[PDB]
RNA sequence: GGUGAAAUUCUUGGAUUUAUUGAAGACUAACUACUGCGAAAGCAUUUGCCAAGGACGUUUUCAUUAAUCAAGAACGAAAGUUAGGGGAUCGAAGAUGAUCAGAUACCGUCGUAGUCUUAACCAUAAACUAUGCCGACUAGGGAUCGGGUGGUGUUUUUCUUAUGACCCACUCGGCACCUUACGAGAAAUCAAAGUCUUUGGGUUCUGGGGGGAGUAUGGUCGCAAGGCUGAAACUUAAAGGAAUU
């Protein structure tokens, strides 16, 4: 996997995580 | 490692050189990493000149040349044999062959 | 002694034009394109087609009375190509060898003083 | 090798060996002093005066002929300005830049330059305070700076 | 190279070398006795002016400033001090 | 040719047409140019109506004889229809691409100058200039660029010259002046102080705005 | 039209093409270079105004005012974010025609957002010379740009001219380059990446096997996207660099 793609994936994951956190709040 | 001390570009003292598009495939390439071949072709092909002359009103006529500078992205150049792969020892020669 | 017209060859990398007009360039005397003569679609540009077109044009010219032409050679120009198509030279040759008279030949390709953006994107036509 | 740019130049005046007055020069030190005083009265900065001396008259350097530097002489007579010359010049320059900025806002290069100038001024101010040429509280701002200039 | 007398070099070589970079620093500039074509007065003009130096009695402009060495006003005649 | 479109008797239109005669202004040598072809005058919509305004762009060598004028080109606007003859006026001077490009050599600065100016009539002309920097016959330096200040000065001078030369007399007069390249020579003479200079040409004269029509004046350029 | 070949699409209410023109927004070809300038990002049409700046010249002036910097500031490509104006081209998404076993990929045709701008934000790029800044010294060689000197040197010519442009020689400052290293280095290579086991000119920052991970968490800054800061458990004998046949 390209590093850039990995980074992108991570970012995507983090968005979801953020959303989850917001929901929890 | 560095394949080229020039980085294959020719800028150094600059910072950003504006890109020119490729004449073959439009691959946007910096104006220095550009491979510039200036083609002075005659407007009429070498074999078809005589006929033209025969046709022409006013004998002893100029017959002009067409002028254009061509910009090849390096890959394209490589493909089209404008440039060739050279040995490590003779990559260094900056002087044109002719 | 002579009757003059404007030959107006426009040869793109696909499909080629011949277009005889008067000296004013407003009124027309036969167009005839490479796609008219050969119906094989890829052969719109090929020299043979161009030659055929030129021949056709010549006949028309003869019929009208235009003994002589000035040729304006043209590529697609602007953002596109700039290099003349394969069926311009052929067309010219055909014109020459029809008994028709020649003189004053120029490139009229629409060269920009730097233009709008070219088609293809950053990485261009990746084949 | 320069203080705010990448510049590396070495262009400078090179003072001759002999402290003594040049052999060809006549006149008098007193005369020179008088001339200097006159110049000061007229309303010139030390450097300008020095330049004038060099050009119109036979004066190589004032310290070579009189025994004293021009600024010192000015001070002695009671003519040395409220603000030291270089500092004043710097302030003036800064003010011009500020004025320009006031007029046109998007000039980012100009803004950058202004900062540099300000820094330089601050440095100079600090130096002066240490030497106690300026009163030990003297600060540089905007309106105040303008006032000083004008 | 290798062995030199660095203390007293050839005069020509010294001349060639930049002012400052010489053995002891000394100016390349000099002073001039300027005679204006009209009145009989001698003014001592520095060769690298900056200011448009006039005669002390009459306004005539003897020298105009340039990059380095100042230019004399044609009718004027000088003598190196 | 086999592919057909969706597309959602008076054959040979040249039998519906007549030939005319392109008459150039008295400024040139070969005063008649060639043939122009127009439709026959139908009652309301005459032949002379759709003629006055037409531009015929012709080679300057084919008006003067000499082929040292081959690179130059002239636009001629049809104005007065005599009956068979049609009288033109100067519309625009041009350089052919094959000389303009030829003269743009690498390793020397090209100096390009613009100006818009009124004639002694009311003709608004935009006239252009090209000048190149010369390797002065003595040079070892493989370039010969001019400094920017010098270039600017040259441009200014050129502009001044152009202003002097237009504003003073008719468009016909201007054309006359132009044909044996006097203006270029003058420019060269002027600029020998600032920088050597070479291949000085007024390339491109563009007409922008003309006065009324004034038939008499036009006529006075023929006969 | 388009293409490797096609098809999509537009077309006898007349496409394409030809000629004059007009509007709109882009961009600034050729000239354009182992050339310029700027702190970097960056910056090529003309002219004017507005300040700024390096180098040079200087027998001008101040006289240690300096070098580098944790705190703090200023700018900061492109995308992206608000809200206006603009919206020609090109075009993430989308449609959509092919190609393929598949092909919401490359190729083709359209095409919102964006591309341009005005007020804000954002603070990152292979933001690269992957070479921190200031200073000294060591080796030749031509170039070239900026300035300055000396040439009864060439040309210009309006008679001396006087400039200007060249020509030669020297000189500071710059972008580089060529050959040797007697020095370095793992080597590729390097006039610095040299003057280091013959180890100390001054300083700021950063790294300490590979993964986990630029992740988790806590701060903090962002309207948001995100940025700056930044672990550990556990895991592993290699990951890597330059060269070789
Ligand atoms: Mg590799
Ligand atoms: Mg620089
Ligand atoms: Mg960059
Ligand atoms: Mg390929
Ligand atoms: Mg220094
Ligand atoms: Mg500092
Ligand atoms: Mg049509
Ligand atoms: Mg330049
Ligand atoms: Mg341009
Ligand atoms: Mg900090
Ligand atoms: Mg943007
Ligand atoms: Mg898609
Ligand atoms: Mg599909
Ligand atoms: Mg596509
Ligand atoms: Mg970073
Ligand atoms: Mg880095
Ligand atoms: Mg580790
Ligand atoms: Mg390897
Ligand atoms: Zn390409
Ligand atoms: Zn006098």
């Amino acid at each position: 996997m390209r590093a850039k793609w990995r980074k992108k994936r991570t970012r995507r994951l983090k968005r979801k995580r953020r959303k989850v956190r917001a929901r929890s709040k | 490692p560095k394949k080229r001390a020039s980085n294959g570009r020719n800028k150094k003292g600059r910072g950003h050189v504006k890109p020119v598009r490729c004449v073959n495939c439009s691959r946007s390439v910096p104006k220095d990493k550009a491979i510039k071949r200036m083609a002075i072709r005659n407007i009429v092909e070498a074999a078809a000149i005589r006929d033209l002359s025969e046709a022409s009103v006013y004998a002893e006529y100029a017959l002009p040349k067409t002028y254009n500078k061509l910009h090849y992205c390096i890959s394209c150049a490589i493909h089209a044999r404008i440039v060739r792969v050279r040995s490590r020892t003779d990559r260094r020669i900056r002087a044109p062959p002719q | 002694s002579q009757v003059f017209g404007v030959a107006r060859i426009f040869a793109s990398f696909n499909d080629t034009f011949v277009h005889v007009t008067d000296l004013s360039g407003r009124e027309t005397i036969a167009r005839v394109t490479g796609g008219m003569k050969v119906k094989a679609d890829r052969d719109e540009s090929s020299p043979y087609a161009a030659m055929l077109a030129a021949q056709d044009v010549a006949a028309k010219c003869k019929e009208v009375g235009i003994t002589a032409v000035h040729i304006k050679i043209r590529a697609t120009g602007g953002t596109r190509s700039k290099t003349p198509g394969p069926g311009g030279q052929a067309a010219l040759r055909a014109l020459a060898r029809s008994g028709l008279r020649i003189g004053r030949i120029e490139d009229v390709t629409p060269v920009p003083s730097d233009s709008t953006r070219k088609k293809g994107g950053r990485r261009g036509r990746r084949l | 090798g320069r203080m705010h740019s990448k510049g590396k130049g070495m262009s400078s005046s090179a003072i001759p060996y002999s402290r003594n007055a040049p052999a060809w020069f006549k006149g008098s030190s007193d005369g020179v002093v008088e001339q200097i005083i006159k110049y000061a009265r007229k309303g010139l900065t030390p450097s300008q005066i020095g330049v004038l001396l060099r050009d119109a008259h036979g004066v190589t350097q004032a310290k070579v002929i009189t025994g004293n530097k021009i600024l010192r002489i000015l001070k002695s007579n009671g003519l040395a300005p409220e603000i030291p010359e270089d500092l004043y010049f710097l302030i003036k320059k800064a003010v011009s830049v500020r004025k320009h900025l006031e007029r046109n806002r998007k000039d980012k290069d100009a803004k950058f330059r202004l900062i540099l100038i300000e820094s330089r001024i601050h440095r100079l101010a600090r130096y002066y305070r240490t030497v106690s040429v300026l009163p030990p509280n003297w600060k540089y701002e905007s309106a105040t700076a303008s006032a000083l200039v004008n | 190279v290798l062995v030199q007398d660095l203390l007293h070099p050839t005069a020509a070589s010294e001349a060639r070398k930049h002012k400052l970079k010489t053995l002891v620093q000394s100016p390349r500039s000099h002073f001039l006795d300027v005679k204006c074509p009209g009145c009989l007065n001698i003014t001592t003009v520095f060769s690298h002016a900056q200011t448009a130096v006039t005669c002390e009695s009459c306004s005539t402009v003897l020298c105009t400033p340039t990059g380095g060495k100042a230019k004399l006003s044609e009718g004027t005649s000088f003598r190196r001090k | 040719a086999v592919g057909k479109n969706k597309r959602l008797r008076v054959v040979d239109p040249f039998t519906r047409k007549e030939w005319y005669d392109i008459k150039a202004p008295s400024t040139f040598e070969n005063r008649n140019v060639g043939k122009t072809l127009v439709n026959k005058s139908v009652g309301l919509k005459n032949a002379s109506d759709s003629l006055k305004g037409r531009v015929v762009e012709v080679c300057l060598a084919d008006l003067q004889g000499s082929e040292d004028h081959s690179f130059r080109k002239v636009k001629l606007r049809v104005d007065e229809v005599q009956g068979k003859n049609l009288l033109t006026n100067f519309h625009g001077m041009d350089f052919t691409t094959d000389k303009l490009r030829s003269m743009v050599r690498k390793w020397q600065t090209l100096i390009e100058a613009n100006v818009t100016v009124k004639t002694s009539d009311d003709y608004v002309l935009r006239i252009f200039a090209i000048a190149f920097t010369r390797k002065q016959a003595n040079q070892v330096k493989r370039t010969s660029y001019a400094q920017s200040s010098h270039i600017r000065q040259i441009r200014k001078v050129i502009s001044e010259i152009l202003t002097r030369e237009v504003q003073n007399s008719t468009l016909a007069q201007l054309t006359s002046k132009l044909i044996p390249e006097v203006i270029n020579k003058e420019i060269e003479n002027a600029t020998k102080d600032i920088f050597p200079l070479q291949n000085v040409h007024i390339r491109k004269v563009k007409l922008l705005k003309q006065p009324k029509f004034d038939l008499g004046s036009l006529l006075s350029l023929h006969g």
